[PDB]
């Protein structure tokens, strides 16, 4: 992936205001509501019957913080996303068997939760930089499939 | 397939766009051109830079199209037939691209209408845009 | 949207399957499991090896689902309603997979019916199988 | 991509019986017919209005011959697909802007053509062997997008 410095600046700058304890559980909660088939991987999480049940599910909020961490890590290692996500690619590809299209969907649902919290602050040039980010993350996360 | 709730939701949300209809459509478009540069090639005749009168013009065109779907949610294949023919026959737009734009539309909506963009409603809008894309792509031959 | 033509092609093509309806189905399942392993994970309770009498039996099931769709091509959402619920709700099948099985079924028909599988028929089946697929993935919630 | 020696034997065995002057035009033909949005990249070929026009267009046949030549190449370099298709990737990704989803679709059509041409001799095992192959190629062609 290729972020120009200006892009990097825009990205971390907005990241620096991100509520890392909720944002993650928001994006994962939405992904389970918007694309219902992903709920196949979380039968252990319990109550996922309504949107309200999904967003207020502790495990969701909990697991989300996890995922969000994965990203923060990508953000700090923009130039070696492959190495950064090596063990998670084997977990989601060889073990869980999650379709890499789903990684693209998740990365997109986040770009949604980002624009939603930052409003006018998430400008088009800012979104274009974050799009290069989630693209690099899904691509590397799907490396055990390439 | 849209449910009554999806319907009520999409209607409700769209309603809060008001006179901003063509302004948002123009933004979504810009968003798309920037995040997904491949889509720029469908408009060699437009100047796609920020503030482009053309983009502004086209955005409104797009904004109306969707309002039409909203109004004719129960008869979408028909309401949009004319445009379906345009995108597939004459324009030959790759079906992949109706997904990129449907995304840039959701993005723009959340960036301007945060009190409306709840998870339940986001669900609705996604299903909607997908129905639309389904129709504007239902005519390849 | 299937045109009169597609409907005619699909029906005529399917009708050259006859007693082989089930066998072809099974063969399409086998090709899927072998080309796309990730699919195997929806059947941990089936032995998926050659000659598997479980696969043979599921094959018949699927093939009938399609013949049903074939017969009710003008009322597909309703005809397969029951099956859409199963795949989306209880089975939680990832939609990307229907493309995969749809592909294997075509590949199967191509290998068995060389005289029918013309470019145009090929296009009709694909729209058909894609319509079937759109119905089995219209019930996620 | 990962082909076992048994797979490499079934693949190349079949491929040796392939008519290199026709099969490519057949597949590129069907791609145009079945996935119409792809004609937008062939305006210069002329008549593509119907199946027959498409199948009879000498420009389609000839361009197909070219396409088939590139695949034969990958077949002889299964262990270095990325390089084998380096220039074609720049061409189709950086210059033409073809969504990579269409490399997959053209690979699948080829498979249907082979199924059509060999009949029973194109067994489920030989198909899985060729799937791996097309998958490899579609991935090596999209490298400039990764
Ligand atoms: C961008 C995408 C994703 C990121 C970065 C990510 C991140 C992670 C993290 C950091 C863990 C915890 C691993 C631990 O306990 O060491 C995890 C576990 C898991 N993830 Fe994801 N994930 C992604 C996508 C997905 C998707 C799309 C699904 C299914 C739809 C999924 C299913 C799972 C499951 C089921 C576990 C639990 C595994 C276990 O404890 O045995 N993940 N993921
Ligand atoms: C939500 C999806 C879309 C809607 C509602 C839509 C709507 C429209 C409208 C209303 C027109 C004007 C029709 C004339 O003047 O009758 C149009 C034109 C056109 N659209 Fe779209 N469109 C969609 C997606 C796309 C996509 C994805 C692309 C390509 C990336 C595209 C490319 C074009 C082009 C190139 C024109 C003609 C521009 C003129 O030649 O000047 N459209 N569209
Ligand atoms: C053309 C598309 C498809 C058709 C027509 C179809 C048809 C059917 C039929 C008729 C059943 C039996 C329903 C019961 O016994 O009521 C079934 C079951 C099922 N299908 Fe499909 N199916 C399709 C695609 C898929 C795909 C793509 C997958 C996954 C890769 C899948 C996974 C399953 C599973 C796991 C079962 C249940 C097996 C049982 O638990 O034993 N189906 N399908
Ligand atoms: C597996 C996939 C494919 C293979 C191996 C392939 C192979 C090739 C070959 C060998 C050439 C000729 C290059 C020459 O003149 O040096 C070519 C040219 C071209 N290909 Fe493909 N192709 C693939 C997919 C596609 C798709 C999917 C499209 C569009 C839908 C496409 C569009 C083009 C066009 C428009 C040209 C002509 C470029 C020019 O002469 O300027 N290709 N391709």
């Amino acid at each position: 992936v290729h972020l120009t410095p200006e892009e990097k600046s825009a990205v971390t700058a907005l990241w620096g205001k991100v509520n890392v304890d909720e944002v993650g559980g928001e994006a994962l909660g939405r992904l389970l509501v918007v694309y219902p088939w992903t709920q196949r991987f979380f039968e252990s999480f319990g109550d996922l019957s309504t949107p309200d049940a999904v967003m207020g599910n502790p495990k969701v909020k909990a697991h989300g913080k996890k995922v969000l961490g994965a990203f923060s890590d990508g953000l700090a290692h923009l130039d070696n996303l492959k190495g950064t996500f090596a063990t998670l690619s084997e977990l989601h590809c060889d073990k869980l068997h999650v379709d890499p299209e789903n990684f693209r969907l998740l990365g997109n649902v986040l770009v949604c939760v980002l624009a939603h919290h930052f409003g006018k602050e998430f400008t088009p040039p800012v979104q274009a930089a974050y799009q290069k980010v989630v693209a690099g993350v899904a691509n590397a996360l799907a490396h055990k499939y390439h | 397939v849209l449910s009554p709730a999806d319907k009520t939701n999409v209607k409700a949300a769209w309603g809060k766009v008001g006179a901003h209809a063509g302004e948002y459509g123009a933004e979504a478009l810009e968003r798309m051109f920037l995040s997904f540069p491949t889509t720029k090639t469908y408009f060699p005749h437009f100047d796609l830079s920020h503030g482009s009168a053309q983009v502004k013009g086209h955005g409104k065109k797009v904004a109306d199209a969707l309002t039409n779907a909203v109004a004719h949610v129960d008869d979408m294949p028909n309401a949009l037939s004319a445009l379906s023919d345009l995108h597939a026959h004459k324009l030959r737009v790759d079906p992949v691209n109706f997904k990129l734009l449907s995304h840039c539309l959701l993005v723009t909506l959340a960036a301007h209408l945060p009190a409306e963009f709840t998870p339940a409603v986001h669900a609705s809008l996604d299903k909607f845009l997908a129905s639309v894309s389904t129709v504007l792509t239902s005519k390849y031959r």
